[PDB]
RNA sequence: UGAUGGAGGUAGAGCACUGUUUGGACUAGGGGCCCAUCUCGGGUUACCGAAUUCAGAUAAACUCCGAAUGCCAUUCAUUUA
RNA sequence: GCGGUCGCCUCCUAAAAGGUAACGGAGGCGCCCAAAGGUUCCCUCAGAAUGGUUGGAAAUCAUUCGAAGAGUGUAAAGGCAGAAGGGAGCUUGACUGCGAGACCUACAAGUCGAGCAGGGACGAAAGUCGGGCUUAGUGAUCCGGUGGUUCCGCAUGGAAGG
RNA sequence: GUGGUGGCGAUAGCGAGAAGGAUACACCUGUUCCCAUGCCGAACACAGAAGUUAAGCUUCUUAGCGCCGAUUGUAGUGAAGGGUUUCCCUUUGUGAGAGUAGGACGUCGCCACG
RNA sequence: GCGGGGUGGAGCAGUCAGGUAGCUCGUCGGGCUCAUAACCCGAAGGUCGUAGGUUCAAAUCCUGCCCCCGCAACCA
RNA sequence: UUCGGAUUGCAGGCUGCAACUCGCCUGCAUGAAGCCGGAAUCGCUAGUAAUCGCGGAUCAGCACGCCGCGGUGAAUACGUUC
C-alpha cells in the first residue's frame, strides 16, 4: 500500500494525542479489530496483517482495511552525520490513534473472524481487542 | 426557448454600482431617477436618513404632458422648483443604472436650468 | 528590449521626466503631453 | 413580408388552437436564426475565411462577425483568438426574408434533396439545420465559390417543447424526413 | 574600415583578417575547452581526493576568467537564398510578337513590323543601347503599352513575371509584409521567404519608403519569386544589387525551367544566364547568343 | 535547494477597536483587502486602511462575511 | 442597421420558371429583368425553374419511375 | 487584576474547497474473446475501469467552522509604583 | 575538506497580535506592459447537457443548467464576480512642488498617507487619476559621463575648475 | 393595493405551486426621429398605446434545498497538581466543531399614486 | 550528485546564430556479369527521445520529464 | 483534347447442355494511365527496316500468338581500333 500521488515529498513526524477523530465503530464488517493505543502502522505491517487474516479466511468472506499508510516517514543512512537537509523518503506509515478499527471482517462465523483477527493483532504493533457490529 | 432578462433587473445591477460612489446627504441629497416605459420619477433622498425630501413624477397632475422627453423635462423642472422650496440646491445626480442619454439628460438639463446646483 | 529613456520639453529642451519604453514596441521617439515645471504648463515632450 | 405574414395569419390562430393556450402570448414564434459557418481552413490560409466570409455576407445580407478561438487547440494548430468561423445573426423582417428563402429556393437545390432532419432539437424547441454545402442559394451565384463549404443554420424559438417548434417549423414549410 | 589600393587589395587585406581573427578565436577555445575538461574531471572524482577537488576549484576561477575574455566570433552576413520554380510547363511558342508597330505619341517609331517568336525554356536577351526602345518593348508584352500595330500573343500555358526598371510595384507607403501580401500563400510562408531575402523579424515591418533602393530591389525580386511564373520578363535584375547578390542572381535564373525575357547592362549576369537568341535594337536582328553580342556593340 | 525566505513584513492590526487616532495613522496592513475601509478611512496602494481623519477606530462586520474598519470623530 | 458595411440589399421577385409559383423575398443579387407586383409596385425579378412547388419532394409525388425489379427485366428480356 | 470592545485562523473539530483514500451501486471507456468483419454489428469475463452517487477515513504547507490563552485599546474601576 | 549557500519576494515551520532559528519543508526574482496605465461607459466566467457540414474528446454556433469550480502578465499567499476579471471611446496622473500623521526600524534605509498648491486627463456631474489586484524585478559612498543652473570664480574681467 | 427608494448577517434566499393588472410596472408596436449593434432597433435610444397576464413583476401556500440555531454532553485548553512522563491522569475555570430541540417563505423606514 | 547524449536501419552533420531536414554506409527494386563481387540507375527509410512554453514560425531557444553512457556517493 | 481507349454500368448478338468462377462480339453510357520513356538493351544492309491490311492451321465458340500473302516503302555502311 502506497499512494500514487503525494502533495509534498516529505511530512512532519506529528503527534498523536486523544482519541481517533473517526472511524472508531465498525462500518461495514461483523467484527473488526481496534486499537487500544496510538502508534504507526507502517504498510508492511498492514499488508502482513492482511495476509493472515484472509489466509487463515480461506479467502473466504469480505476484508476491509480501514487505515491508509498517507504519510511518509525518511531516515538517514548510516554514517553520515546530522544536518544537510531531511533525509530521503524511506517508508509509508498510518497514524494510529487508540480507538481507532483498523481491520474489518465479515462474511465468516465468529470463531474464524476472532481467530483471524487474533493473528493480524500479533503481526500488528499495537495491542488490540475485537468489536463487533452493533 | 429563450428566456429575455428583465430590463429593470439589469437596470438595478447596474445601478448598485452606480450607488457605490453617490450617496445624499441633508447638504446634498440623492436625486434619483426612475424611468418606466409610460413614465419617468425623480425622487430627491437623503440616504443618510432615508427619507425622500422632494418627489416629482408624470402623474403629478401639474405636467400636462406630451412626447416622453418633454414629459422628462418638465418632471425636471419641477423637482427643481420644489427642491428650492425646500431649499435644496446642490445635489449629486444619481442616473439610476441607466444611460445619460436621452430622457434622463433631458430631466437632468431641466433640473440644472431650473435652479438644481450639479 | 526594453530600456530606460529621458523625455525633454521640445519647447525649453529641458530633460524633465525619466520613464522606459520597449524598442521592438515602439521603434519611433516617444512622445507624450507632460507638465513642463520650467514652464509651468504642458508642453510636448519627446524622447531623445 | 410573405413569411411573417403566413405566420401572423395562419399559424398564430392553428397553433393557438392546437396547444390550447390561454393567452395569445404564449404562441411560439422564431425570436432569431443564427448561421454559423466554421471555418477551420483559415489558420492554413486567410483568404479561405475571407471568401467564406464574403459567401455569407452576400446569402445572408448583413456583415457576419467574425468569430475567434476562445482557445489554443495544438490539435488543429490554433491559436487562441485566431479568426475561425463567422456568423450572421437574423430577426424580424430580415428573419423572416431568408427563412422564406430558405424553404423555397435553397433547400430544393440540395443534392439529393429528400427533406431535413426531424431530430435536431435542443430539447427546448430550438432547431439547427446543417448545411453540407452552398451553392443552393441563388446569392452565392455557383461559380465565385473556389472551394464549396458548408454551414449550420440556427432557428430559436420560444417554444417550450419540441413539439411546439416541429409544429411552427412545419407550417412555416419544412420538408421533415 | 578604410584601407589604400583598389578592390582586390581591400578584399586581400579583409580576407587576411577575417582568418588571423578566426585563428585567434579558435586557440582561445583550445585553451577553455582544455580547462572546461579538466574541472569536470576534478568535478566527477572521488570526494575523498582532496586535492584533485582543490586543483579543480583553482582552475575554475581560471576557467571563469577565461570565458568572460573570450572573443565572440562575428556572425558572417547570410547572402540570398532563392528557389525560382515554375508552377506550370513552357510551350514551344510561349510568345507570339507579328508584326507590331509601336510609337509614343509625337515620336518616331520605335520599331516597324516587328516579329519574333519564343521557343520555350530560352535565354532570350534585349540587347541595345540607352533610350532604343528595350524597356517599353518589354512593357509592350505585359500590356503597359498597347500596340499601335500588330498583335502579341501568350499562350495560355503561360504566365509572366514583370520585374519592372524603375522600380514602380511597390508601395511606398505600406510595409515589406503588406507588399508581398498575396492570396495564395500565408503569413508564415511570406516570413520564411523573406528570411531567404535577408529580411529578418520585425524587419519586415518596415515601410517600404525607408529601405534602401538595393533592399527594395529584393522585395521586387521576392514578387517575381512568389509568382512561381512560367516566363520572366526580367528588365535589368541587377541593378542596385550588391556583387554578392548579383551572381546569385544569376546562378539561379541559369537553373530556371523556363522562359527568360531578359535586358542587362551587366556583362556578368548574362555569361552567368547562358544566353540563347538575342534580339537587337533598334535594328531588329533575332540572333543566336554568341560573342557575336560584341560585335552588334561595336557596330 | 531550501533555505530562502523573505523578511516578515508586520502586517496585521495596529490600531485597537476603540482607541483614538490621529488622522492618517494607519489602522491595518494586509495583503488585498482583508478588511475593508469604512467611514472616514481610506485605503493605500497596497491595501492598507489608514484613518482620513481624527477618531476612535471601530472595526464592524459588512455583511455576512467581510469586515470594515471606520473611524468616528468624538 | 450599419451604413455601407452591409452587403447591398434589395428586394426582388422570384418565380417558378416550371410552374410560376410567384413570391417576393429580398435578396443580395439583382435581375436585370424587372416585373410588376400587386399594390402597384415593381421589382427585379430572379427567375428560378426549381422551387418548391415544382421539386418532386414538396409535391409528394416521384418522378422516377423508381427502377425495374430484376426479374421483371428478366421478363420483358425473354418474354416471360 | 476585573469589566468592556476588538484584530487573528492555532488546539480541537469537519469534509463545504484542494490533495491523499476504503468499500458498495452503476457505467462511459479500456482490455480479452467469439461470431461477422466493411473491425466491424453484437454477447461475454461477476478482467481493469473514468465520471456520478451511497457509506467511511485522512492532512504542517486542506478549511464550511473554531476555542482556551496570549495581544491591542479604554480620560473605565481596585490595588500598586 | 568536498558538495551546498550568501541579496530580494511568497507559503509552512510559527505554538489563532506582531516577531521568532536550523546545511528545516516548498517555490520564485534580477522583469514585463505605450497598454497589460488613467478615466467614462458597458459586459460576466470555467465546465456540463442537448442539437447541429467539414468537425473528430476537443475549432466555431444555439438553448438550458451552472456563485465561481474561471480569469486576474509573472512564484505562492492574501483579495477580487458591486469586480481588481473582460470589451470599447478619449487620453498620458507612469504629473511638478510637497506633505499633517502613521507603520516599520540599531543605523542606513523601507512602507502608507489624507490634504494644499500648480497645470492637466476622463466624465454631464459626482468625482477618479502622483502607474499596473497586493506583496519581489534591486545596489551605499567615492569616481566619472550627459543636461540644466539668477550659485562660486584665489588682485580685478574672463577662464579653468567646482 | 401598487410603484419608486432605503436600513437590517438569506430568520430577507432557492425550489415548487396558486391568484392579478383597476391603477402602476411590464411585456407589447415601430425605427422618423437623437442614439446603437466589433452583424442584428435582440440590447442600448427614441416614438406609441393594438393585445396579454403568457412571462417578468407583486400577493399568497408550502420546510424540499439553502439559512439561523438553544440546552446537555464531549474534544480542546488557561491556572494548580500527579503519574509507570513520546503519553496519561487529577482539581478549578473556560468550552467548541459535530449532532440535535426549534426558528424561519422577513422585518424596520420614507415618498407618489389608490 | 557531476557530466555526456537521444535526427532515417547504423554511424554522423545540421543545434550555438529560428525559416529549408541532410552526408556516409546500409536496405529494397532494376541494370551489367555465365554467376558473385565491384560498378551503373531508380526508390524508400525520420515529422529530429518525449510533454509543455517562446515565436509569425522550433530539430535549433526555454522548462520538465523518460531513456542510454562514464564518474562519484567519503576522506585522519 | 473531337488524342487515348483501360476500367466500369446498362442493354444485347452469337456458339454451345451450359458464358458465375470463365468465351468472343455489338450498342448506349463512363472515359483510366499515358505528353515519347533512367541505367541499360533489341531487329534490320532492299523490295529489307518501317508500316498497311488479307488468308490460313488449331477450332461448336474464342489470338494482340504462329504460319503464310501481298500493298506502300526508306536511312546508312567511312572502316575493323574496340
Ligand atoms: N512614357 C514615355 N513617354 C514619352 N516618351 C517615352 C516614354 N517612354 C520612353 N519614351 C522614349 O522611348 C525611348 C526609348 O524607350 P525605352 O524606355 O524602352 O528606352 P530603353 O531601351 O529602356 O533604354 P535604357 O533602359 O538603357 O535606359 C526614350 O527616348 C524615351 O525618351
Ligand atoms: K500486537
Ligand atoms: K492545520
Ligand atoms: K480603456
Ligand atoms: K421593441
Ligand atoms: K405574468
Ligand atoms: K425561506
Ligand atoms: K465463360
Ligand atoms: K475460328
Ligand atoms: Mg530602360
Ligand atoms: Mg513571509
Ligand atoms: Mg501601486
Ligand atoms: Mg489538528
Ligand atoms: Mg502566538
Ligand atoms: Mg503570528
Ligand atoms: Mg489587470
Ligand atoms: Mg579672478
Ligand atoms: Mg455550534
Ligand atoms: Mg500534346
Ligand atoms: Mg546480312
Ligand atoms: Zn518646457
Amino acid at each position: 500500500l502506497v499512494p500514487k500521488r503525494v502533495k509534498h515529498r516529505r511530512e512532519f513526524r506529528g503527534k498523536m494525542r486523544g482519541e481517533a477523530k473517526g472511524g472508531k465503530e465498525v462500518a461495514f464488517g461483523e467484527w473488526g479489530l481496534q486499537a487500544t493505543e496510538s502508534h504507526w502502522i507502517t504498510n508492511r505491517q498492514i499488508e502482513a496483517a492482511r495476509i493472515a487474516m484472509t489466509r487463515y479466511m480461506k479467502r473466504g468472506g469480505k476484508v476491509w482495511i480501514k487505515i491508509f499508510p498517507h504519510k511518509s516517514y525518511t531516515s538517514k543512512a548510516i554514517g553520515v552525520r546530522m544536518g544537510k537537509g531531511k533525509g530521503a523518503p524511506e517508508g509509508w506509515v498510518s497514524p494510529v490513534k487508540r480507538g481507532k478499527i483498523m481491520f474489518e471482517i465479515a462474511g465468516v462465523p465468529e470463531e474464524v473472524a476472532r481467530e483471524a483477527l487474533r493473528l493480524a493483532s500479533h503481526k500488528l504493533p499495537v495491542k488490540t481487542k475485537i468489536v463487533k457490529r452493533e | 426557448m429563450i428566456t429575455k432578462p428583465d430590463k429593470n433587473k439589469t437596470r438595478q445591477k447596474r445601478h448598485r454600482r452606480v450607488r457605490n460612489k453617490i450617496s445624499g446627504t441633508a447638504e446634498c441629497p440623492r436625486l434619483n431617477i426612475f424611468r418606466s416605459n409610460k413614465n419617468i420619477y425623480a425622487q430627491v433622498i437623503d440616504d443618510v436618513a432615508g427619507v425622500t425630501l422632494a418627489s416629482a413624477s408624470a402623474l403629478d397632475k401639474e405636467i400636462s404632458g406630451g412626447t416622453k422627453t418633454e414629459t422628462a423635462a418638465a418632471v425636471g423642472k419641477l423637482v427643481a422648483e420644489r427642491a428650492a422650496e425646500k431649499g435644496i440646491k446642490k445635489v449629486v445626480f444619481d442616473r439610476g443604472g441607466y444611460l445619460y442619454h436621452g430622457r434622463v439628460q433631458a430631466l437632468a438639463e431641466a433640473a440644472r436650468e431650473n435652479g438644481l446646483e450639479f | 528590449m526594453r530600456v530606460n529613456i529621458t523625455l525633454e520639453c521640445t519647447s525649453c529642451k529641458e530633460r524633465n521626466y525619466l520613464t522606459n519604453k520597449n524598442k521592438r514596441n515602439n521603434p519611433d521617439r516617444l512622445e507624450k503631453q507632460k507638465y513642463c515645471p520650467r514652464e509651468r504648463k504642458v508642453t510636448l515632450h519627446r524622447e531623445t | 413580408n410573405r413569411l411573417k405574414e403566413k405566420y401572423i395569419k395562419e399559424v398564430t390562430p392553428s397553433l393557438v388552437e392546437k396547444f390550447n393556450y390561454s393567452s395569445v402570448m404564449q404562441t411560439p414564434k422564431v425570436d432569431k436564426i443564427v448561421i454559423n459557418m466554421g471555418v477551420g481552413d483559415a489558420v492554413s490560409n486567410a483568404k479561405n475565411l475571407d471568401k467564406a466570409v464574403e459567401e455569407l455576407a452576400l446569402i445572408t445580407g448583413q456583415k457576419p462577425l467574425i468569430t475567434k478561438a476562445k482557445k489554443s487547440i495544438a490539435g488543429f494548430r490554433l491559436r487562441e483568438g485566431m479568426p475561425i468561423g463567422a456568423k450572421v445573426t437574423l430577426r424580424g423582417e430580415r428573419m423572416y426574408e431568408f427563412l422564406d428563402k430558405l424553404v423555397t429556393v435553397s433547400l430544393p437545390r440540395v443534392r439529393d434533396f429528400h427533406g431535413v432532419s426531424k431530430k435536431a432539437f435542443d430539447g427546448r424547441g430550438n432547431y439547427t439545420l446543417g448545411i453540407k454545402e452552398q451553392l443552393i442559394f441563388p446569392e452565392v451565384d455557383y461559380d465565385l465559390v473556389d472551394k464549396v463549404r458548408g454551414m449550420d443554420i440556427v432557428i430559436v424559438t420560444t417554444a417550450n417543447t419540441d413539439e411546439e417548434s416541429r409544429e411552427l417549423l412545419a407550417q412555416l414549410g419544412m420538408p421533415f424526413q | 574600415s578604410i584601407y589604400e589600393g583598389d578592390y582586390y587589395t581591400y578584399k586581400k587585406k579583409y580576407s587576411e583578417n577575417q582568418l588571423l581573427r578566426e585563428k585567434m578565436i579558435i586557440q582561445q577555445e583550445k585553451e577553455v575547452k582544455e580547462l572546461a575538461t579538466f574541472v569536470q574531471k576534478a568535478k566527477q572524482a572521488s570526494q575523498t581526493n582532496h586535492a584533485l577537488k582543490r586543483m579543480g576549484l583553482e582552475r575554475a576561477i581560471r576557467l571563469d576568467k577565461k570565458k568572460k575574455n573570450l572573443t565572440k566570433r562575428d556572425k558572417v552576413y547570410k547572402r540570398v537564398k532563392m528557389d525560382i520554380k515554375p508552377n506550370r510547363e513552357v510551350a514551344r511558342t510561349p510568345l507570339k510578337v507579328e508584326n507590331v508597330t509601336f510609337h509614343y505619341p509625337g515620336h518616331p517609331i520605335l520599331y516597324k513590323d516587328l516579329s519574333f517568336q519564343i521557343s520555350g525554356k530560352e535565354r532570350f536577351l534585349v540587347v541595345g543601347e540607352n533610350g532604343v526602345g528595350k524597356s517599353t518593348l518589354l512593357k509592350l508584352l505585359m500590356g503597359i503599352n498597347i500596340p499601335d500595330k500588330g498583335k502579341i500573343i501568350f499562350n495560355d500555358k503561360t504566365d509572366v513575371a514583370y520585374y519592372s526598371q524603375e522600380l514602380e510595384q511597390l508601395d511606398e507607403e505600406k510595409t515589406i509584409l503588406e507588399n508581398v501580401k498575396s492570396d495564395e500563400y500565408t503569413d508564415w510562408k511570406l516570413r520564411a521567404t523573406l528570411s531567404n531575402f535577408l529580411f529578418y523579424d520585425d524587419d519586415v515591418n518596415k515601410k517600404v519608403n525607408v529601405l534602401s533602393p538595393g533592399e527594395k530591389a529584393r522585395i521586387v525580386l521576392c514578387k517575381v519569386l512568389l509568382q512561381k511564373a512560367n516566363l520572366l520578363i526580367l528588365d535589368q535584375p541587377t541593378n542596385h544589387l550588391d556583387p554578392e547578390t548579383q551572381s546569385i542572381i544569376g546562378a539561379n535564373f541559369n537553373l530556371f525551367e523556363g522562359t527568360i525575357i531578359v535586358v542587362s547592362h551587366n556583362p556578368s549576369f548574362v555569361e552567368q544566364i547562358g544566353i540563347n537568341r538575342m534580339l537587337i535594337l533598334p535594328s531588329g536582328n533575332i540572333d543566336n547568343y554568341s560573342p557575336e553580342l560584341l560585335e552588334y556593340y561595336s557596330n | 535547494s531550501n533555505g530562502r525566505d523573505s523578511e516578515s513584513k508586520r502586517l496585521g492590526a495596529k490600531s485597537a477597536d476603540g482607541q483614538t487616532v490621529t488622522g492618517g495613522s494607519i489602522l491595518y496592513r494586509q495583503r488585498g483587502t482583508k478588511i475593508y475601509p469604512g467611514v472616514n478611512v481610506g485605503i493605500g496602494g497596497d491595501d492598507t486602511l489608514f484613518a482620513k481623519v481624527d477618531g476612535v477606530v471601530r472595526f464592524e462586520r459588512k455583511g455576512r462575511d467581510k469586515k470594515q474598519v471606520s473611524v468616528y470623530p468624538v | 442597421m450599419k451604413q455601407d458595411i452591409h452587403p447591398n440589399y434589395q428586394p426582388v421577385v422570384f418565380m417558378d420558371s416550371t410552374t410560376g409559383f410567384k413570391f417576393l423575398s429580398g435578396s443580395t443579387k439583382g435581375s436585370s429583368e424587372t416585373v410588376e407586383w400587386e399594390d402597384g409596385n415593381t421589382y427585379p425579378l430572379l427567375r428560378v425553374e426549381v422551387t418548391s412547388d415544382s421539386h418532386p419532394f414538396y409535391t409528394g409525388r416521384q418522378k422516377f419511375t423508381q427502377a425495374d425489379g430484376r426479374v421483371d427485366r428478366f421478363n420483358k428480356k425473354y418474354g416471360l
